[PDB]
DNA sequence: CTGCAGGGTTTTTGTACAGCCAGACAGTGGAGTACTACCACTGTGTAAGACAGGCCAGATC
DNA sequence: GATCTGGCCTGTCTTACACAGTGGTAGTACTCCACTGTCTGGCTGTACAAAAACCCTGCAG
DNA sequence: CTGCAGGGTTTTTGTTCCAGTCTGTAGCACTGTGTAAGACAGGCCAGATC
DNA sequence: GATCTGGCCTGTCTTACACAGTGCTACAGACTGGAACAAAAACCCTGCAG
């Protein structure tokens, strides 16, 4: 939430702690372990039916967004620079964050937990949108750091 | 006590009234000229100093002796213009470090072709030892160039 | 020592406030005027005999370098920004700084601690070097003057 | 009024009975762990001046 | 029209100037798990003596 | 036996006054950055022309 | 049938304007006390009530 380092995290990470007896903060590896279950690709789950051709595999993180493009020079080029998930694995991880609030409205509801199993329906909004040449520093030969497009959901 | 250390030379011989750079004087301290330090190399004595410069400053202003202009360039032995900034006679070391990393970086451009053999080279033959020097520490020793070499690149 | 924001500290520091708070970072307000130690023009000083042609104010802080030039254009032109100190007050600002460490030096070598309140001797190393190609946001230039 | 010493009070200071639980010291085997140091990585030329070569143009007889 | 010469151009050699900072990875030197039984030293109900600095008092000047 | 209307009781939670006294945050000046609207260029096809 | 021209429409500059951040600061709005108060929360406690 703030920009920080993973660096500077550290700096002042060993700084508070030399400071005043405790370990207040976690160092970096703690917390890299800690937050790898808040990304996608950790809550295992299913699909009923399976899904259509969509491979099974669930625990996966990040890929490249390339999709195996052969990157044989004959063919049209494959220098593409992309980067995103199993849409359905980054489906899986917003819900099962927002289930929290899911299960507090349900208390409201006062609906009973033995009856509150099938009946969902959760409305996605998605977007696409793209940023055009990007300002970015240390380029003296470009390396296309200009136009962008960001696919996103709510 | 203080002391004037930490500048480059540009500015050295800038603000205690030098002929930046490269002209036939070129220690800040021994007064020798350029091609005369090929002959001699070791013996030599410090002399250069602020009020002594501005001693000679005056002299190239008065002019006293009505010399002309190579005969009075000799006898303040290359004092130009006034320096106002007293600076400690010494040099610096991080950048005598790269000039003698930049001096060894091109005679080894040279000796990977002949140079007592080749009189006279061209620019093609000077890039070319270049380009092969370049391949070799990226082979071996793990260094691709960079636009100039630095203080860790001279290390 | 970490490049950090205003509110970069202040979202910091209401978050960690937040939870398990029990304050324990200062809020800014504070700090703005804690560092005042620090700076320079806070600590009593003077000079036997009397400095020349200085004005023997030991509480002024950043100064702008063009010393009151004539903004008048029919004159040379005052368009080059500086900002700089007074260099005494750097300096007495650095030795109170040293102050621990001098004092420690001094009880270290078993030097009587009363006395001896004179014959100091500081080296003080100066240096000072251009900047070249600095992206502006006058040409990309800036010069640097520091002293160590 | 001066300076000082028996007594005075009042307060601390400490030792005195007695019992009691918090806090550490050794025991081990390592497993972890924090920490510091590693990698990979952008990019592959410029700007100022001094000097000797060569010429060449502006003026001459 | 032959000759000459200062000034200009090309090529030269030398002193500067950006390349940090950020994340992932790894070896490695430094530190708590459970199990322990034991000891010291603070705590505590009053009574007992010992210092300290003043305030009055009394004798002395 | 049961039902609420509603008595007691402390507790809580306001709460009225001024002062503060800190604080966050919304100013404020600023200039650097990215964009999209709009001018306008031109070329170029259709319409008018020879 | 070969050629000149208005309209137009796609592409291109520009450039005005928004946003973005960052240190100063100004303020408005939170917190402190005594009295004193109303007024329910929840137990309990009676009472007219079946
Ligand atoms: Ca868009
Ligand atoms: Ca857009
Ligand atoms: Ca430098
Ligand atoms: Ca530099
Ligand atoms: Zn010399």
């Amino acid at each position: 939430n703030t920009f920080l380092s993973c660096s500077q995290y550290h700096k002042m990470y060993r700084t508070v702690k030399a400071t005043s007896g405790r370990q207040i903060f976690q160092p970096l590896h703690t917390l890299r372990n800690a937050e790898k279950e808040l990304l996608p690709g950790f809550h295992q789950f299913e699909w009923q039916p399976a899904l259509k051709n969509v491979s099974t595999s669930w625990d996966v993180g990040i890929i490249d967004g390339l999709s195996g493009w052969t990157v044989s020079v004959d063919d049209v080029p494959a220098d593409t620079i992309s980067r995103r998930f199993r849409y359905d694995v980054a489906l899986v991880s917003a819900l099962k964050d927002l289930e929290e609030d899911i299960m507090e409205g349900l208390r409201e509801r006062a609906l009973d937990d033995s009856m509150c199993t099938s009946g969902f329906t959760v409305v996605v909004k998605e977007s696409c949108d793209g940023m055009g040449d990007v300002s970015e520093k240390h380029g003296s030969g470009p390396a296309v750091p200009e136009k962008a497009v960001r696919f996103s959901f709510t | 006590f203080f002391r004037g250390t930490g500048y480059d030379e540009k500015m050295v011989r800038e603000m205690e009234g030098l002929e930046a750079s490269g002209s036939t004087y070129i220690c800040t301290l021994c007064d020798s000229t350029r091609a005369e330090a090929s002959q001699n190399m070791v013996l030599h004595s410090i002399t250069r100093s602020h009020d002594e410069n501005l001693e000679r400053y005056e002299i190239w202003r008065k002019n006293p002796f009505s010399e002309s202009a190579d005969e009075l360039r000799d006898r303040v032995k290359g004092v130009s213009a006034k320096p106002f900034m007293e600076t400690q006679p010494t040099l610096d070391a991080l950048h005598c470090d790269i000039g003698n990393a930049t001096e060894f970086y091109k005679i080894f451009q040279d000796e990977i072709g002949e140079v007592y053999q080749k009189p006279n080279p061209s620019r093609e033959e000077r890039r070319r030892w270049r380009s092969t020097l370049d391949k070799q520490l990226r082979k071996k020793m793990k260094l691709k160039p960079v636009m100039r070499m630095n203080g860790n690149y001279a290390r």
